[PDB]
């Protein structure tokens, strides 16, 4: 269907045995009761389109995913700098994320990199990911950083953002983002439950950088990582959280100090 | 609401809605109630 | 107006294919077994 | 399938749990008027969509000492809406009605309603004065009480010199609080002259009379409103001109 | 305190500059011959028009505004932000920026949004402090933290009121802060020195108002009044100072009456009456006070 | 057979003399909202005999020193008559109109008219003050000025900052007094949207303007009138709510 | 038609009754006595085409729309520059647009910026459009500047200026310069109708732009916006205005000090 | 020469497509019921 919904002309009835307002919602069920069964309308041939509601339409932003700093010092230097890769460290594309049990989905990571006081010098940096079980890069003068049998993007700062796109792969059939178990076997406490809600169904690898040179560059970089999402699909619906996140991995809440999901009104009997 | 959030994240709406009461109390309480609905203009009615 | 066009030769690297206007909202407004007719009491 | 019903009409809906067979008072639907009965030339209005609708009056508290109340149908949405507002600018006026009385109770509650139409209503003076100066005459509230009502003094006579007993020949229903909490009667529209003024005659008026008092046990609720809705089927106004208000 | 008026319409100040940190000085009120506003046109004061460059309010307007040198880029007129300008009873204004306000209580908004319309639909639910923005809104809310959002500049808040025209309804994301006993109908007054305003001071007295302000000091020795701003066009409406220990009336002030600005009485039980009457309004009173320990 | 014309409309009927031929607006006839363009779903209610008929204004007399006078045609019959009434209760609005602008002289009488139609014809405020707070804006009785009527101030710029000259390009007739003594124009319903209300929004609206002045010599008659009727063409109403006045 | 008109042979007329110069102005038509029917003209064929005269190629102009001042400073810093879309701006597009009543278009927006003294130094700009009904970003460092959902583009100084696509986006049917009318119901006064013209059809949201950086960047920039009008459409025009522009949202004029719309000569019994 | 030719799935996005030479002058020369000839008197 590429328009909504067009509309039967209507008139009055007088006779018995016909309820159409009286749905019960005991039954679990939805009210089924159209305007047609209701007070009289007319013919209306609607043509307002359907298509931007979808889910591939809704999904198709990128936001904000994480942001990765690089000191890169002379005295108290570090060279790399590493980037868990998960969703839930900003809230907007995760309240839009949250609303769904099971996803399934491509990426289109994009790399917004600049320096601190804001300037693109012509440095070469290099974009590495390192899967789940391979060594990370220890130093800006590692071993690993050769990128044999591993997938790394050479840029610099003058060049445009760099893009890459990310298949599906996670060893189960689809994503999900509430997991109602624990990992692994073993007695659980009862004091500290850290690991409860755990999914080793998401850990996907971990997100390098460093500076291609010799000896050092005192800058201070700052990355944004830009993901968007394309050829989305997702089940069992779930309501929208009305709390304020707490934590990454854990949707903890206030107890005390709660936020209704409505304001407050002067009176029940007022519109207003 | 759901439908509240959804029209939260969107401009512009369109379309009916509908709206859907249902009486909690005892079995032998009875009673009539009126829901009326009012196009735009003035104020709430003050009046039945 | 073509995009319907790959570059590579995996096929996730590829744009937002056509659009699909499937919609069934039976499986979450009337998940009921016995259907419910539009005149008539939901229970006897 | 017969305890249930959902009446539609306009932009209004009322829906029902408890309900007997709706009353078509004698056989006849409400129609429009045929060309051979019509007597004026000029073309009638028919708005059918901003004049049919139900329209919903106050409710009254049916108390323990309570007679009854009346009402005048053409009178009472003289002055409320779009219908009000045709029915003062027009001359002539033709329409049936659709009616709808709401009272609902616990079963705990017992008591019996006589809700009924009777066309020309007409309201009798209480005196027994024979002198043409001083015979009693009802004033123009109690002839026509408006959007609010008026009560009933000697109710076993109707307010007219006709006993209560006998108004079963009119289009009428029972409200029994134990089988039922609504009645609804579907009235043409009944006159000797096709079109007729809606602001100096009265076609018919409803009464509701409560036969069998309320009774109930300490404890329960105390506050019982009657509520009335009326839609004014197939309606139509001839001869515009200026508006007037009585 | 130099401005009693919620648009600065009185204010005769020494400002000759826009701001004191980064602003462009003004021009003189007698070398304006091109703009309809000089003091060729109004002599013997007219809002006060000399052969100065001070910020004044001769138009009606929201603000105390001065005529800047144009610069062939559009503005010839900019807003003064007088710091000693603000009624007391205006808290200044504030920013506002979503879900979480400054002021968490009741909303309202209309068509017709005035100062005194939205004070008194905050005092009628009993809140501490009222607030408006964009012209039509009224915040109500009791938290002491309005301020969590940063404070905006007096010159930023200037978007006119919907109900008048001579108000500042706060601007657009700005919110401007009111508390809500200013204008109200009598009350015990327990303060060192504080300003009682006439029922409906940013708007016109109503017709019929009758109240009665109590101020009581725990052991002041005498009391010191002043009479800032007074405008009555009328002799049936009038203010008395009444003490109610043995019920007396001290001092009966009208229209064609002019009070003293300041004198001393040996009371520590003053009550404050005010008769209105249902035929001709003009504006209020502005009492301040002052109690000697 | 072209100067003689008899406009009938419902009850009322206009006869002529000497006239012109009849004005067709933009070439397009009034008609009913199709079921494609419309967009609202209640029913819309048509009298076609009660709000479609000549209302005639009242008269306003032609002197030497006349600038001319104007009219917000959604908002001249927002009060007068079953139109007026049935507008006031509804939201929704969509008609056109028919005009008829009557001025009568002898022939020793000379003078020309200038009567037209401008659709969202926006009255500008006259100053020379750029400053918000002081910016001249004209009141409600100017940019409605209800069934009396507005007369300009410079109605060489329309009072709009637009030319008198150029606005030969909307549909417009001239009055000659050696010519004719009438002007009819007949326009349909021009709007960006379907429906819209009748109260804070009027379409178009009528200017008489006299180009050439009223002369005559001394011993003639004096009082020349400008008299206008209107006739309401295919008028449907829709939202029906309580009756608002402004 | 691809040509103007073509001219008939015409000849002389010795006869009564057959008059087309005597076409009466008093009907309200215009005169439509042709050359064949007077003066004896000759046979031209007339190949001038009338295409530039069609309306796409009239409104196909880019022109002024808009000037936003970003100034960026130290200690009196703003961070942001919003900017209402409105065409009443610069009276020239306006002057050019104002000529019809309703029209219906799409543009082809662009963005020139440029420092104040003059330079292209590689600063990348943020340009984000908030439709009517967004929260409005406050601040260089606000969380609205994410763009999840919601257009931006990014661009530096050094690149060529931006340019976008922008469709109708009315609610109603067709855009409109003249509201005779007023946005809402209630009483209106007669002292200052400052809401009388004024139609919530034509609010199309702000613009604002601000510096992607960390700390500051002490630099006033200037940005231009040039709106390319296409795809439109134009119902029941309107004369053109005479009077010189005094407001933005109002055709205000001057009472007194009033233009004529032609200048004085020496003589009417004279041409020159 | 070939400009009808779009690079999105949105059609808004193109350029000026194929240009329309329709003129209708009468509804603004002559709006008039009563069809005036050429030869005659617009009046009798
Ligand atoms: C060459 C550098 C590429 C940088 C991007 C790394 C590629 C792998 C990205 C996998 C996409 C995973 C998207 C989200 C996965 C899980 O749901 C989250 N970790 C948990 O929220
Ligand atoms: C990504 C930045 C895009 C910047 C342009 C904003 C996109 C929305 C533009 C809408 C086009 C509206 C054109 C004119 C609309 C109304 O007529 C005017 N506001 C009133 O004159
Ligand atoms: C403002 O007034 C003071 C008066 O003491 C004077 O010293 C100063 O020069 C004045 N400044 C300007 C800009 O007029
Ligand atoms: C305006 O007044 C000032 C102060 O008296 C004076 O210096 C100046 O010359 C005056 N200007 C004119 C034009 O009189
Ligand atoms: C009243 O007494 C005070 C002493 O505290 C004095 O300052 C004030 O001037 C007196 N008022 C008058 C009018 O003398």
């Amino acid at each position: 269907a590429e328009s909504a919904a067009n509309t039967t002309p209507s008139s009055h009835r007088l006779e018995t045995g016909r309820v159409p307002a009286l749905q019960a919602a005991e039954t679990g069920a939805t009210s089924n009761a159209t305007d047609e069964n209701m007070i009289e309308t007319r013919c209306v041939v609607n043509r307002n389109g359907v298509l931007e509601t979808t889910i591939n339409h809704f999904f198709s932003r990128s936001g904000l995913v994480g942001v990765v700093n690089l000191t890169d010092g002379g005295t108290d230097t570090t060279g790399y700098a590493t980037w868990d890769i998960d969703i839930m460290g900003f809230v907007q594309l995760r309240r839009k994320c949250e609303m769904f049990t099971y996803m399934r989905f491509n990426a289109e990571f994009t790399f917004v990199t600049t320096t601190k006081n804001g300037e693109a010098r012509p440095y070469m940096l290099q974009y590495m990911y390192v899967p789940p079980g391979a060594p990370k890069p220890t130093g800006r003068d590692a071993f690993q950083w050769q990128t044999a049998t591993n997938p790394s993007v050479f840029v610099k700062l003058t060049d445009p953002p760099a893009q890459v796109s990310v298949p599906f792969m996670s060893p189960a059939s689809a994503y999900q983002w509430f997991y109602d178990g624990y990992p692994t076997f073993g007695q659980h406490p009862e004091t500290s439950n850290t690991t409860y809600g755990l999914c080793p169904n998401n850990m996907m690898g971990t997100f390098a950088v460093r500076v291609v040179s010799r000896e050092a560059s005192q800058l201070k970089l700052q990355t944004r990582v830009y993901m968007k999402l394309k050829h989305v699909r997702a089940w069992v619906p779930r309501p929208i959280r009305s709390q304020p996140y707490l934590l990454k991995n854990f949707p903890n809440y206030d107890s005390s100090k709660i936020t209704n999901s409505a304001r407050d009104r002067s009176s029940i009997k007022q519109a207003n | 609401t759901l439908v509240g959030q959804i029209c939260r994240y969107y401009t512009q709406w369109s379309g009916s809605l509908k709206v859907t009461f249902m009486f909690t109390g005892s079995f032998m309480a009875t009673g009539k109630m009126l829901v009326a609905y009012s196009p735009p203009g003035s104020a709430q009615p003050a009046n039945r | 107006n073509f995009t319907n066009i790959n570059y590579y030769k995996d096929s996730y690297a590829a744009s937002a294919t056509r659009q699909d206007f499937t919609q069934d909202p039976k499986k979450f407004t009337q998940p009921v077994l016995d259907s419910i007719r539009e005149l008539s009491a939901p229970l006897n | 399938s017969d305890r249930v019903a959902q009446l539609t009409v306009g932009n209004s809906s009322i829906t029902t749990q408890e309900a007997a067979n709706i009353v078509l008072a004698y056989g006849e639907w409400p129609e429009y008027c045929p060309d051979t009965d019509a007597t004026a030339v000029d073309k009638p209005t028919r708005p059918d969509v901003s004049v049919n609708r139900f329209y919903t009056l106050d409710s009254k508290m049916w108390q323990e000492n309570s007679t009854g109340w009346y009402w005048k149908f053409p009178d009472v949405l003289n002055k409320t809406g779009v219908f009000g507002q045709n029915a003062q600018f027009h001359y002539l006026y033709r329409s049936g009605f659709c009616l709808h009385v709401q009272c609902n109770a616990s079963k705990f509650h017992q008591g019996a309603l006589l809700v009924a139409v009777i066309p020309e209503f007409v309201i009798a003076g209480r005196g027994s004065n024979t002198k043409p100066n001083e015979a009693p005459h009802p004033g123009f509230t109690t002839t026509f009480p408006g959007t609010t009502g008026a009560t009933f003094h000697d109710p076993y006579v109707l307010d007219s010199g006709v006993p209560l007993s006998q108004a079963l020949i009119y289009p009428h229903q029972w409200i029994n609080l134990r089988t039922n909490n609504c009645a609804t009667v579907i009235v043409p529209y009944i006159n000797a002259v096709p079109f007729d003024s809606a602001i100096n005659h009265s076609n018919f008026g409803l009464i509701v009379i409560p036969v069998s008092p309320l009774k109930y046990s300490s404890g329960a609720t105390t506050a019982i409103p009657i509520t009335i809705t009326i839609a004014p089927l197939n309606s139509e106004f001839g001869g515009l001109r200026q508006a007037v208000s009585q | 305190p130099e401005c009693f008026t919620a648009n600065g319409a009185d204010y005769r100040g020494t400002q000759n500059w826009t701001a004191l940190q980064g602003g462009k000085p003004c021009l003189f009120w007698n070398e304006t011959f091109q703009h309809p506003y000089n003091t060729l046109k109004y002599p013997n004061g007219e809002g006060g028009l000399g052969e100065h460059n001070y910020c004044r309010n001769p138009d009606g307007d929201v603000s105390p505004w001065c005529y800047v040198a144009e610069h062939e880029d559009g503005v010839y007129w900019k807003y003064c932000e007088i710091p000693a300008c603000q009624m007391p009873g205006n808290l200044g204004c504030y920013k506002d920026h979503g879900n979480p306000p400054p002021l968490t209580g009741t909303s309202k908004t209309s068509n017709k949004l005035t100062i005194q319309t939205c004070i008194s639909f905050c005092r009628s639910q009993r809140f501490k402090f009222a607030g408006m923005e964009s012209g039509y809104a009224c915040f109500c809310g009791n938290n002491p933290d309005y301020w969590k959002y940063g404070e905006a500049a007096s010159t930023e808040c200037n978007s006119v009121c919907f109900g008048d025209h001579t108000q500042p309804c706060g601007g657009d994301g700005r919110i401007i802060l009111f508390d809500t006993l200013v204008g109200a109908c009598g009350g015990n007054y327990s303060a060192m020195s504080s300003v009682v305003y006439s029922p409906d001071f940013p708007d016109t007295y109503a017709t019929g108002r009758v109240c009665y302000w109590t101020i009581r000091v725990p052991g002041a020795s005498h009391i010191h009044f002043s009479f800032p701003l007074f405008d009555i066009r009328d002799s049936a409406d009038m203010v008395e100072l009444l003490d109610g220990y043995t019920h007396r009336v001290l001092a009966r002030f009208h229209g064609r009456s002019r009070p003293p600005l300041s004198f001393n009485v040996s009371l520590d039980f003053v009550i404050l009456y005010f008769f209105s009457d249902r035929i001709n309004q003009a504006q209020g009173f502005a009492v301040l006070y002052q109690a000697v320990k």
